[PDB]
RNA sequence: GCAGCCAGCUUAGAACUGUCGCGGACCAGGGGAAUCCGACUGUU
RNA sequence: GGCGUGUUGGAACAAGGCAGAGUAAGGGAAGUCGGCAAGUCAGAUCCGUAACUUCGGGAUAAGGAUUGGCUCUAAGGGCU
RNA sequence: UACCGAUUGAGCGGCUCAGUGAGGUCCUCGGAUCGGCGCCGAGAAGACGAUCGAACUCGGUCGUUUAGAGGAAGUAAAAGUCGUAACAAGGUUUCCGUAGGUGAACCUGCGGAAGGAUCAUUA
RNA sequence: CCGGAGCGAAAGCGUUUGCCAAGAACGUUUUCAUUAAUCAAGAACGAAAGUCGGAGGUUCGAAGACGAUCAGAUACCGUCG
RNA sequence: UUUACUUUGAAAAAAUUAGAGUGUUCAAGGCAGGGCCCCCCAUUGAAUACCCCAGCUAGGAAUAAUGGAAUAGGACCCC
RNA sequence: UACCUGGUUGAUCCUGCCAGUAAUAUAUGCUUGUCUCAAAGAUUAAGCCAUGCAAGUCUAAGUGCACACGAGUGAAACUGCGAAUGGCUCAUUAAAUCAGUUAUGGUUCCUUUGAUCACUUGGAUAACUGUGGCAAUUCCAGAGCUAAUACAUGCGCCGCGUGCAUUUAUCAGUGGUGACUCUAGAUAACGCCGAUCGCGCGCGCGGCGACGGUUCAUUCGAAUGUCUGCCCUAUCAACUUUCGAUGGUAGGUCCGUCGCCUACCAUGGUGACCACGGGUGACGGGGAAUCAGGGUUCGAUUCCGGAGAGGGAGCCUGAGAAACGGCUACCACAUCCAAGGAAGGCAGCAGGCGCGCAAAUUACCCAUUUCCGACACGGAGAGGUAGUGACGAA
């Protein structure tokens, strides 16, 4: 499990249950309104503002907790050959463990929160799974 | 960089004074006030070079140090105010009432007397903050409190003030209609009317301007400053609305007058 | 001196990066907290924008509240017992946010018994001995005791939490933070947050 | 799926602590750069 | 288990010896044919180890840090 | 004009291992003192510890700049000696790879190539 | 026989017979259905000489000896190896 | 199913450059002035373009990718 | 202007480079009559500096017994504010600075504007009068007075009340947002409310101003992040963490987010689409030169942003400085000593040495341009003007 108590600091326990809030029509799905987890950095349960941008990338590694590595590819237009570049810049971001089915080659679509990692500043919003089984 | 900045070069200023660059090499910073330094008019320029009624710019200083000028009714000292946008500057040892209003383009103009017009001004509101115990509060163009506002106004509506009581007299709604005066460049002192709003959830809003002989435009919503309710506005306008006569229609103009002159 | 500076860390890929320019004021830190349990020692620090801070070095009373009830008294703290982060900030006897202490119970028994008027804390087989506690068990006017019975109805609390009350010791936990804030402000443990801490204890304690 | 019981001996980490002292006796390689000769171990 | 200190006792504690590989301020091989002599190092743990090479090595290279006591924590099993 | 080169190189310069560490901040304390007036208050010097850390003494590593006895090349001179390697069948066809040998160009073997002096040689 | 003929990615490959598993082209109303082309990094193969370890060493023949020629041959030529 | 691509507008500092306007005696430049005894370039000026790339705003759907149904957890309506 | 010409040969057609040609910018050579503009110690040495200056500031308005002049301007003096801007240089710096973009719902503020908001009690103290120490400094000591805008003083619960700033816990749903754990409400609890001043009337009064505080504003701005874009180098291919490297939990820390730091856990993050490392005669950009188009080269240099003040490091004060025309050390360098000590930072403006192929006057003044403060008055080597000037241009 963990060492601390896992809990939601606005909502008060049980006495003699989740929150959550997205917004920008990506609001939570039905897996992450009951959930079972708890953590401060889900786009749903935790305390993250989407305010600043909206990206996309393909999940490349999942070999971190509540973290994954997405790759975002664009083409640098060079003006002397009048011809482009293949360039891609990847991005850590916090995956929520109620987005399932993310393994490899899954579009993840971002949104930029505030800094919760030392490079973590997108929280994925949007699965799609590519055409397979 | 350690802190705040307290020159401004006379190439850096904004455009819409007009300096002579063989001079000097410093700009008159305006001192800090209720408008942008980029959306404003040092008072000795408008009353050096607009007015020319200063030659330099210790005689402008002389028109401070008499208490003759007086931006909204208050005489003022500084000689570099903001002297924003819509601030009535009336003179009562002089008569005359200027309101420092945009032309076609971009740049200060000497509107003259507009005595039974001068004595309010219209403000753009831009937050409706709630205080204790449910009171919200509002705040204007130029930098004008107001507090107990009517629940039916919002954060994008304009309203006008007198000079000495500062109390909400009128207000016109935003809505797809209204006449407006629009700003923050390419369009400064374009006046026409809303047609159109469109909505971008998390960032800026998109809306339409239509100016008199059919010029419509598209800008941010951050951009409307609604002057009249429909078509008509309140207070009088400089030469020219918003028309906007071309390169091409302005050089038809010239010509035309100075041959009979 | 101390600073929270990102230019004198590694780059995402691994690589050291020099600096830009040297250490800036705005970004200067600060010691630790460390905040023991003493009376009344505060120090008031100077912060950016000649504001004020309040920096608690030793702290001994803390105004805690309960979780189940609507109760929020002033006790005084005794120790601490264990603390999620590391045993360090127990063995030193360090208050700090989110660790659970062992406070006092004598202000949440003497509202408990003045609204609720049934003994929760009191010995088993021993009585009370006081006068002034015998008023809480006497006869009341007609619009005093119709109060006190829909409120004796729904006063059972958890066999788990009236344990602690018979030691005078409830298990607490700052929810402040008392090194910025100056005061050690918290609340109770009730339901599965208190039975969490407990095994933890007990594991520790084993 | 674990509860109960039993069984050692190592390893890592931490606090505290004494005069910064601690393989406290004992046990227990000084090292480096080169030349010559014989390869080495062995033998006399 | 064995024994009276190894073919004798007693009293002194000079020189000079032999041994204790006794210790020695400041200097540190200026001693000497010559670092002869003994001095330094030393165990273990954690780090870090070049020139060169027959690729095996060199290597405990070199160079560092730690080491006590006490009170705990954690992990490493078996059996019904 | 560069290279090689013992020197166990070196004037020369950057990040760092391990030590030592001024100074400041902070903390734990200390309580010279003067305002009350024999207790509450202010309170300097100074000290423990923590932290930031210049700098210094030794090392590791990287970059960079230089000395060097001597050795071995290149190029520019005069083309001096020797022989004739190549250019006509260059008088042993040339040349490549490879190896050995030889004052020197070169010789030879093996396998090539024509950039050969054969685009051809007869049922 | 053996050619301006074939085959192989090239180097390269020709006595008989046998064994072994490949390959182009062509044939096709078969089959698969864009599974491609070219390709830093990486790899197989690669005449001959050479190198290490055995066998065998006919002939040839680096080196080497000697015989001839030349002003001089440390070569071409010759014997031998 | 969403991209690349093109077009429009705000944004894409000023100066400089391009460049409208003005006889600094001309020009380099400057942003200032010809004429009628307090009016007169119609309360004398006055503009604009460009600002790559990326992001942002409103179309098109050609080219090139991508993608919705094959053990149909198939598209629609049911009930 | 979308341009070529000489040279291999006996001669020829080619490949091909050299040379020729024209701007550009540094130096230099010779020459130089006029005018208008105008670069000018960047290049090697961010090498080192003699002297002087560059921030102080007084209104009718916080405090006014120098009699110097005579109530009043008063010099000194205490309080307030500025000195964190400007200027200079380009050493450092290769996703860093910077440019576009934009986030602070992840942050605060002096001045300005607009809000809003216990009859004045207390004791020193400067200038000064007076007594002195040290060779010496913007050194100060002892005593005696005398000021503060310095310093200090209409309900819940249950008889009978009535301003708050913050910190946790709980409940409910005024104005908002694309989205609040927003702004508001309620419950249990836990240093902001003016002891101040001027020109001035009537008969227990009012109407004119300043200064200043409290939380919200605004504005001049700062600070930290998102997206995109950097030259050369593979004779730099793997790199980052036994001291955070990547991520997870909690906490600490700061205005605030965050491995920013601490502790427990995971073995991650980056990388041939060039990471990492190294080099740069690398401050980035706006731009400059040359160009038919495509490009090449340059940008120390007056604007913007950043960086630094001999090299670092650490601080005070303040709203804002890790400030150096402010301090505390060490390092480098260096000055006056009476030898005890003291005082130093011209990559500010002139000037000197050195360095070099290479770059001006110890000049005049706050009038313009403006900036700073108590301000009409005072201050500004920022700036303006002139000298030197064949950078260059008309
Ligand atoms: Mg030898
Ligand atoms: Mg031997
Ligand atoms: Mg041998
Ligand atoms: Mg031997
Ligand atoms: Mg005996
Ligand atoms: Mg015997
Ligand atoms: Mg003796
Ligand atoms: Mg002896
Ligand atoms: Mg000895
Ligand atoms: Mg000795
Ligand atoms: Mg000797
Ligand atoms: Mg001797
Ligand atoms: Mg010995
Ligand atoms: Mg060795």
């Amino acid at each position: 499990n963990e060492r601390a108590y896992q809990k939601q600091p606005t909502i008060f326990q049980n006495k003699k249950r989740y929150h959550r809030n997205v917004g920008l029509g990506f609001k939570t799905p039905r897996e992450a309104i009951d959930g079972t987890y708890i953590d401060k950095k889900c786009p749903f349960t935790g305390n993250v503002s989407i305010r600043g941008r909206i990206l996309s990338g393909v999940v490349t590694k999942m070999k971190m907790q509540r973290t994954i590595v997405i790759r975002r590819d664009y083409l640098h237009y060079i003006r002397k050959y009048n011809r482009f570049e293949k360039r891609h810049k990847n991005m850590s971001v916090h995956l929520s463990p109620c987005f399932r089915d993310v393994t490899v080659g899954d579009i993840v679509t971002v949104g930029e929160c505030r800094p919760l990692s030392k490079t973590v500043r997108f929280n994925v919003l949007k699965v799609t799974k590519a055409a397979g089984a | 960089a350690r802190g705040p900045k307290k020159h401004l070069k006379r190439v850096a200023a904004p455009k819409h004074w007009m300096l002579d660059k063989l001079t000097g090499v410093f700009a008159p910073r305006p001192s800090t006030g209720p408008h942008k330094l980029r959306e404003c008019l040092p008072l000795i320029i408008f009353l050096r070079n607009r007015l020319k009624y200063a030659l330099t710019g210790d005689e402008v200083k002389k028109i401070c140090m008499q208490r003759f000028i007086k931006i909204d009714g208050k005489v003022r000292t500084d000689i570099t105010y903001p002297t924003g946008f819509m601030d009535v500057v009336s003179i009562e040892k002089t008569g005359e009432n200027f309101r420092l209003i945009y032309d076609v383009k971009g740049r200060f103009t000497v509107h003259r007397i507009t005595n039974e017009e001068a004595k309010y001004k219209l403000c753009k509101v831009r937050k409706i903050l709630i205080g204790t115990k449910g009171i919200p509060h509002l705040v204007t163009h130029d930098a004008r409190t107001i507090r107990y506002p009517d629940p039916l106004i919002k954060v994008n509506d304009t309203i006008r003030i007198d000079l000495d009581t500062g109390k909400i007299t009128d207000f016109i709604k935003f809505e797809t209609g209204n006449m407006c005066m629009v700003t923050g460049g390419a369009n400064l002192g374009r006046i026409g009317v809303i047609t159109n709003r469109e909505k971008h959830p998390g960032s800026f809003d998109v809306v339409h301007v239509k100016d008199s002989i059919g010029n419509s435009f598209a800008t941010r919503l951050s951009n409307i400053f609604v002057i009249g309710k429909g078509n008509k506005p309140w207070v009088s306008l400089p030469r020219g609305k918003g028309v906007r006569l071309t390169i091409a229609e302005e050089r038809d103009k010239r010509l035309a007058a100075k041959q009979s002159s | 001196g101390i600073s929270r500076d990102n230019w004198h860390k590694r780059r995402r890929t691994g690589g050291k990066r020099k600096p830009v320019h040297k250490k800036r004021k705005y970004e200067l830190g600060r010691p630790a907290a460390n905040t023991k349990i003493g009376p009344r020692r505060i120090h008031t620090i100077r912060v950016r924008g000649g504001n004020k801070k309040y920096r608690a070095l030793r702290l001994d009373v803390g105004n805690f509240s309960w979780g189940s009830e609507c109760c929020t008294r002033k006790t005084r703290i005794i120790d601490v017992v264990y603390n999620a982060s590391n045993n360090e900030l127990v063995r030193t006897k360090t208050l700090v946010k989110n660790c659970v202490v062992l406070v006092d119970s004598t202000p949440y028994r003497q509202w408990y018994e003045s609204h609720y008027a049934l003994p929760l804390g009191r010995k088993k087989g021993a009585k009370l001995t006081p006068e002034e506690e015998e008023i809480l068990n006497k006869k009341r006017s007609k619009k005093v005791q119709k109060k006190f019975t829909l409120r004796r109805k729904t006063a059972k609390i958890s066999p788990l939490l009236e344990e602690q009350f018979l030691q005078g010791k409830l298990l607490a936990c700052i929810s402040s933070r008392p090194g910025q804030c100056g005061r050690a402000d918290g609340y109770v443990l009730e339901g599965k947050e208190l039975e969490f801490y407990l095994r933890k204890i007990k594991a520790k304690k084993g």
